[PDB]
């Protein structure tokens, strides 16, 4: 009996069995559904790759904002969709672990594994914290996670394999922003990116031929007193654009989100700021077990600056390490994977014996 | 808290996908290819340790670390966790055996192909530090892994010894032999640079090992080698004294090392190192000495290896090295 492991994301959506070291099956967030004849057995609804593809005859929406649902009936077109269309298994077969973002509102659990039991008769089901899984991965209880996705970032304190909720910062900002944010440059720089199908292609832009510059200031005068900097990227029509600068400009929002228009400070003061929330005593092992995750930690070159930026707000002695997984895109569902695959987990599992019982709250006793 | 070690123990080993108990008679030793977790009471809470082994994969790390909270949580969550990788292991968690060494083969269960067979014919290299500390680890039985500064052990079912460097000190005499009676045998005590025919026979080679007049002082328990890491990714050049003992991964393939064994210092370049690193390397390099307690005898030799071509008066400072590694 093998057990469902499902990291739904912002903007994607990772699923597979338990046991298996990657996502079977990783595609987007997205539900589209007709912008008001067609054929025969006109499809009210069209999810993931394939509402991609087409988007035509749409609105295309996202079930998922900052790591929240909000659209629940298109979420269950997600989640049928995974069931059914991708891992191609029967729900009531398989105990399914899903996971969810740090602050996750008591309702949203419940409405969650309600809509599990309820609605896709599974015979048991378990809700994981996202970094915590993360932090797993990496074989460590005890640190502070980065988890930066398309829709959110977070600064997630955990101690004991337990995070630390009054420590918790929540950014929104985060993957599809830098992308957006790329488009408006590069527009400003000449080129013209404005068309949804053109978002797609900068963000191949961006996860291809973006960086972190170690000094921003030094790499913007760099650009602007030679060419060293400089790529070309060759669009589909085959014109070879050469974006320059703005391949730091880009992820620099992510230290500076005054760029986007955004009040917040940046993703290494709210991780000084979380780790300043937790006790004195863990601060240590806090500042030497930095583990980054999220397709948005990817850039080449943030870690370095984050590990920079932190070493300037700690004090004089810290010892600052930044743990970055090549795998890091997949932490969440790796971790939820081995989790689900561990024998112990039988027992932590919520049946559904039990939530006929007690009923969609046993899911705030039951994971934690 | 801090006590013997004498007290009470329980220690696991993450397998599969389950934590099984590991043979009380054997607790001292560990395979270096598996994850385990050690359950102790002090002699007064508890503590726990998740030793992950340098060779273990991360479903087994990844494992035995949800393990190790899955058990504190059981346990009301009052013990304290300690996660402790191969060779950075605490004074204290070294000491649960009272006063044995700690053993750590080659191999392990790799769920998917089992318990792997031991060997055929093996050795060991004991090694120990300030505080007695002992190791002794499991490496490939070829004359060329051999350390003036410690003692090692080659059985060799056909036959078997314990040969003895000349800088090895007790303590690494007395853990060899714990080792052997551990698993098996009777030595044939071989001191350095007077060994039989027949010892380098088991190693089936030659000579020509780890050594230098360094290596081969006893009185390195004076001015120990010390490592350190110089990179400049942060935008400042800054050097950071590598605690724990000195092993192959503590080599930043990204920065320049320096290991400093008093009477010469090894700069030590990484593939993917920066030249502006290896300089201020040598700078400092230069300067560490000079500002000398004159105790800094003369002029200390500064030589410079690459990646992959350390040479033995180098790698001999290691516990146990695997010229496989970087690839
Ligand atoms: N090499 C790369 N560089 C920069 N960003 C990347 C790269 N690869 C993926 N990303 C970004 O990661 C985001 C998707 O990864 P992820 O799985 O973190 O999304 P998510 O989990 O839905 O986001 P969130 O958890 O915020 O809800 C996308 O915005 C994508 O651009
Ligand atoms: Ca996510
Ligand atoms: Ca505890
Ligand atoms: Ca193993
Ligand atoms: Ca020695
Ligand atoms: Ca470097």
């Amino acid at each position: 009996t093998t057990a469902l492991v499902c990291d739904n994301g912002s903007g994607l959506v990772k699923a597979g069995f338990a046991g298996d070291d990657a996502p079977r099956a990783v595609f987007p967030s997205i539900v589209g559904r007709p912008r008001h004849m067609v054929g025969m057995g006109q499809k009210d609804s069209y999810v993931g790759d394939e509402a991609q593809s087409k988007r035509g005859i749409l609105t295309l929406k996202y079930p998922i904002e900052h790591g929240i649902i909000t659209n629940w009936d298109d979420m269950e077109k997600i989640w049928h969709h995974t069931f059914y269309n991708e891992l191609r298994v029967a729900p009531e077969e398989h105990p399914t672990l899903l996971t969810e973002a740090p602050l996750n509102p008591k309702a949203n659990r419940e409405k969650m594994t309600q809509i599990m039991f309820e609605t896709f008769n599974v015979p048991a089901m378990y809700v994981a914290i996202q970094a915590v899984l993360s932090l797993y991965a990496s074989g460590r209880t005890t640190g502070i996670v980065l988890d930066s996705g398309d829709g959110v970032t977070h600064n997630v304190p955990i101690y004991e394999g337990y995070a630390l909720p009054h420590a918790i910062m929540r950014l929104d900002l985060a993957g599809r922003d830098l992308t957006d944010y790329l488009m408006k440059i590069l527009t400003e720089r000449g080129y013209s990116f404005v068309t949804t199908a053109e978002r797609e292609i900068v963000r191949d832009i961006k996860e291809k031929l973006c960086y972190v510059a170690l000094d921003f200031e030094n790499e913007m005068a760099t650009a602007a007193s030679s060419s060293s900097l400089e790529k070309s990227y060759e669009l589909p029509d085959g014109q070879v654009i050469t974006i320059g600068n703005e391949r730091f400009r880009c992820p620099e929002t992510l230290f500076q989100p005054s760029f986007i228009g955004m009040e917040s400070a940046g993703i290494h003061e709210t991780t000084y700021n979380s780790i300043m929330k937790c006790d004195i005593d863990i601060r240590k092992d806090l500042y030497a077990n930095n583990v980054m995750s999220g397709g948005t930690t990817m850039y080449p070159g943030i870690a370095d600056r984050m590990q920079k930026e932190i070493t300037a707000l700690a004090p004089s002695t810290m010892k600052i390490k930044i743990i970055a997984p090549p795998e890091r895109k997949y932490s969440v569902w790796i971790g939820g994977s081995i989790l689900a695959s561990l024998s112990t987990f039988q027992q932590m599992w919520i049946t559904k014996q039990e939530y006929d019982e007690a009923g969609p709250s046993i899911v705030h006793r039951k994971c934690f | 808290m801090d006590d013997d070690g004498t007290g009470q123990k329980q220690i696991w080993r993450i397998e599969g996908s389950n934590k099984v108990p590991v043979d009380p008679a054997t607790y001292g030793q560990f395979y270096g290819g598996d994850s385990y977790i050690i359950l102790y009471n002090y002699r007064h809470g508890q503590i726990i340790y998740n030793w992950q082994g340098a060779q273990s994969t991360q479903d087994e790390v990844a494992a035995s670390a949800i393990l190790t909270a899955q058990l504190d949580e059981e346990l009301g969550g009052t013990p304290v966790q300690s996660r402790v990788v191969q060779g950075k292991e605490p004074a204290h968690l070294m000491s649960l055996f009272g006063g044995k060494p700690m053993i750590i083969y080659k191999g392990g269960t790799s769920r998917e192909g089992g318990q792997t067979a031991p060997a055929s014919t093996r050795l060991f290299q004991v090694r120990a530090n300030s505080a007695g500390a002992t190791r002794a680890v499991e490496v490939l039985p070829k004359a060329g892994a051999l350390n003036s500064n410690d003692a090692f052990v080659l059985k060799t079912p056909s036959a078997a010894y314990l040969w003895v460097g000349t800088g090895a000190s007790e303590a690494e005499k007395t853990g060899a032999q714990e080792l052997l009676r551990v698993l098996r045998a009777q030595p044939v005590q071989v001191a350095e640079g007077s060994e039989p025919d027949g010892f380098w026979e088991a190693l089936g080679g030659k000579a020509a090992y780890r050594t230098s007049p360094r290596l081969k002082d006893k009185k390195m328990d004076a001015h120990p080698p010390r490592l350190f890491a110089c990179s400049n990714k942060i935008g400042r050049f800054v050097i950071e004294e590598v605690p724990g003992e000195l092993m192959q991964e503590d080599l930043a393939t990204d920065d320049v090392m320096l290991l400093d064994t008093w009477d010469q210092v090894f700069v030590w370049v990484g593939k993917d190192s920066q030249e502006e690193e290896k300089t201020e390397a040598l700078t400092s390099a230069k300067r560490y000495i000079e500002t000398d307690p004159a105790n800094r005898d003369r002029r200390t030799p500064i030589t410079v290896v690459k990646q992959g071509f350390e040479p033995p008066s180098f790698v001999g400072w290691f516990l146990g090295w695997d010229d496989d590694y970087w690839s």
